[PDB]
RNA sequence: AGAACUGGCGAUGCGGGAUGAACCGAACGUAGAGUUAAGGUGCCGGAAUACACGCUCAUCAGACACCACAAAAGGUGUUAGUUCAUCUAGACAGCCGGACGGUGGCCAUGGAAGUCGGAAUCCGCUAAGGAGUGUGUAACAACUCACCGGCCGAAUGAACUA
RNA sequence: GCAGUCAAGCGUUCAUAGCGACAUUGCUUUUUGAUUCUUCGAUGUCGGCUCUUCCUAUCAUACCGAAGCAGAAUUCGGUAA
């Protein structure tokens, strides 16, 4: 319901303080299977999905309001459906990590590999873009 | 609740021609022309600019507004049936019996001879209509395609194909001999 | 011809600045614009010229005139008589040929008989110039 | 008829002991002045405890309408006896006056839901001041900018019982 | 079948209800003129094929008191309504991309794993996904929706009243 | 007497393929009553024979739909005199 989406507002708002790196990745055709696998290899991490108008609004889709500062760059960039996630340790080991990670999908025998495109740090308050296949 | 005004949208591609006096329709295109006959539906065509033309209905009522969306269906399947045109393919589910279908000619009435339906000596004959071409099935076992330009020409044409083997007296759920639309196709 | 030959059938139809004439009643013949449409049915019309005073009407007492101009809708009588003088739709009234045979018969009406007579001696001589323009070609 | 809005004033009666009563007025719809008085103590009787017998009217006002040639939306509350029991209703009505939008609501009930004028009860009619919350629809069309409609297939009154033209529409 | 009060008919014509002892109007000397009652004004049939706002299309319409028949119950036919909800931080419909793990919980056993049968009934990961709606395989496999997202661009859905 | 609607038990499972109890609303005058209206200075007051026409609430024939309809044989229903 609504609910859901006032609720998902609010938690995007604060595992901005608690985890200083803010990732967004796009990912298409996923299994949940395969997502519970990246949740559960990934305990340091929070992995919160949400609808795409929400996750915009929750960063500010708009430059004059957010949470923290620098934060309307990283939303923008996002297109598809989207999952973020949450982790300190390094920033080396995430973007070595999709690119390492491979499982096989539906055709629609054939790969399937989850991809990021936009990083952030919350204490540098620095938007960082990239393009990995 | 007698809407003002309703309008619809009839989309134009660029290989074709349409020609609008009062409600006569003449639509000309790559594959042929078809007409259709409109004097009954009371509306109002309207050329914008050479692709889209909005149909338009002022001060109607509910049953005069629910026949504005179908003057965009008919013409649309005019438009179609020109450029992609419409093309059917029916299969025969016989038991026992096989069913010899073929086309045979009686002062250039192109008829349609279904025999052997059921082991039935009777001789039935369909006719094709004007501008629907019937072909067999090349290296396809089991198979009639019918194909043309309109699809009230066509679809017609193959429900009439259909309601002469219809089994009489008989349980239909042992016995499955008749003609049947696979699926409804297009040409292009 | 490679056009879409759609006809056009052009109407008359109701807006804002649409100048009408008003065939029944006490108005009986004087022009008025339209100044803001009711519904289906009933419209606000004025014309300050003219001398109809500013009231609501339905449109079976009235009849469309194909002249129109452009007026902001709401508008009252003082703003209606600037841009009924501006447009001239008084002197663009009386160039149709429908307000010419409002005219023609009226001033049939107003003749007096010696006058009707002399409509008859002028029909006799026009019509021996036309017999004989006719029957040369 | 053409019906008048009026402004009816009762006063109970100055008795002993009870110098000046309060006071009451309401705004009634009626046809004429004889009407309207008797129509007032039909709902002021039912408010509180009076009668024509122990009454008295103060005085009518015939009130003219603030603004005649603005065009108005309004909203009207209606409570009418049904066959069954009665219920509200609100309505909304595109008109020129006051009072005329009441003869076009009493139209309204007569054609739609058969209640003659026995039965209605003239809640209260207010002006919609600001437009976007009208809140039907068939007045919300007429609210779109530049509204531009044809009139279609005119009829022609003809005097004569024969005419020889074979007569065309528009 | 038998009483109460009042008006009638019998004892009474005249205009109206096509027709009718009792209803509506009105009670009578003989004539002219004017105006009305009740009822009427497409035509028979004297009189507006008047004006105005709407509703209704019946493969048995409906048409004016007494009066010459119709009920309970039904109908995404149609026009109005009331009460709730959902939405422009994107609804309902349509397609398109997910739909999971503990755990085939157990009782049935010739064979059901959410599902030919049956007492029961939770957590994990979770945007979300029901010890689960059905198509059905002896049983599996396999599919869908309801639970969510992306394209998609303005209102919609449910229960009731007359 | 006949028809609606609510559905109890049944049709091994499952209210509504098929049967059907009673609540509740009706129609009919081919029933018995109720009335005693018109006929008591006659309306010739049972059944059968002969003969024409009409109604449909359809047993058969025609064409269809349903099932606990393999065929065959039936059962239930529709337009139909």
């Amino acid at each position: 319901g609504r609910e859901n989406k006032e609720r998902i507002f609010d938690e995007v708002r604060e595992a901005l303080d608690t985890y200083r790196y803010v990732w967004v990745l796009h990912l298409d055709d996923v299994r949940t299977p395969v997502l519970q696998e990246i949740r559960t290899s990934w305990a340091g991490s929070k992995l919160i999905m949400g609808k795409r108008k929400v996750l915009q609004k929750a960063l500010g889709e708009k430059r004059e309001e957010e949470y923290k500062e620098n934060l309307y760059q990283l939303s923008k960039l996002c297109s598809g459906v989207t999952g973020l996630l949450f982790t300190d340790e390094d920033v080396n080991t995430v973007k070595e990590y999709f690119k390492s990670y491979v499982r096989s999908d539906y055709s629609r025998a054939s790969e399937f590999k989850v991809k990021v495109s936009a990083y952030y740090d919350n204490d540098s308050s620095t938007v960082e873009s990239t393009n990995i296949n | 609740m007698k809407y003002i005004q309703t309008e619809q949208q009839i989309e134009v591609p660029e290989g074709v021609t349409v020609s609008i006096k009062s409600r006569i329709v003449k639509v000309v295109g790559p594959r042929g022309t078809l007409t259709k006959n409109l004097k009954h539906i009371d509306v109002t065509f309207t050329k914008v600019n050479n692709q889209l033309i909005k149909v338009a209905v002022h001060n109607g009522g509910r049953k005069h507004v629910a026949a504005l969306r179908t003057v965009k269906s008919l013409v649309d399947n005019m438009i179609t049936g020109v450029t992609k045109g419409y093309k059917y393919k029916m299969r025969y589910v016989y038991a026992h019996f096989p069913i010899n279908v073929n086309i045979v000619e009686k002062d250039g009435a192109k008829f349609i001879e279904v025999r052997n339906f059921l082991g039935d000596k009777k001789i039935r004959n369909v006719p094709v209509r004007d501008g629907v071409t019937i072909e067999f099935s090349t290296n396809v076992k089991d198979e009639i395609v019918l194909s043309g330009n309109s699809v009230e020409d066509v679809s017609q044409n193959a429900a009439d194909l259909q309601q002469i083997c219809r089994v009489r007296n008989k349980d239909i759920r042992k016995f499955l001999d008749g003609i049947y639309v696979s699926h409804k196709g297009f040409i292009t | 011809s490679t056009d879409s030959i759609v006809k056009a059938s052009n109407w008359r139809l109701v807006e804002v600045g649409r100048v009408v004439l008003i065939k029944k009643g006490q108005s009986a013949g004087k022009l008025a614009a339209i100044v803001e449409i009711i519904d289906q049915k009933k419209v606000l019309i004025d014309g300050p010229k003219a001398g109809v005073p500013r009231q609501a009407i339905n449109l079976g007492q009235v009849v469309l005139t194909p002249l129109t101009f452009a007026l902001p809708r709401g508008a009252r009588t003082a703003t209606v008589s600037k841009k009924w003088a501006a447009a001239a739709v008084c002197e663009k009234w009386a160039a149709s040929s429908w307000a010419k045979k409002i005219a023609q018969r009226e001033r049939r009406a107003a003749l007096t008989d010696f006058e009707r007579f002399q409509v008859m001696v002028l029909r006799k001589q026009k019509r021996y110039t036309v017999k004989k323009a006719l029957a040369k070609a | 008829a053409h019906f008048k809005e009026y402004q009816v004033i009762g006063r109970r009666l100055p008795t002993e002991s009870v110098p000046e009563p309060k006071l009451f007025r309401m705004r009634i719809f009626a046809s004429n002045e004889v009407i309207a008085k008797s129509r007032y103590w039909y709902f002021l009787q039912k408010l509180h405890k009076v009668k024509k017998a122990s009454g008295e009217i103060v005085s009518i006002n015939q009130i003219n309408e603030a603004h005649p040639t603005k065009v108005k939306n309004f909203g009207v509350w209606v409570r009418y006896d049904s066959r069954s029991g009665t219920h509200n209703m609100y309505k909304e009505i595109r008109d020129v006056s006051r009072v005329a939008a009441v003869e076009t609501l009493y139209q309204d009930m007569a054609a739609r839901h058969r209640a003659r004028f026995r039965s209605i009860h003239i809640l209260k009619v207010a002006e919609i001041e600001k437009t976007a919350d009208v809140k039907r629809q068939y007045v919300k069309q007429f609210l779109t900018k530049d509204l531009k409609f044809p009139l279609p297939h005119r009829v022609q009154k003809s005097t004569k019982t024969f005419s020889y033209k074979r007569p065309s529409t528009f």
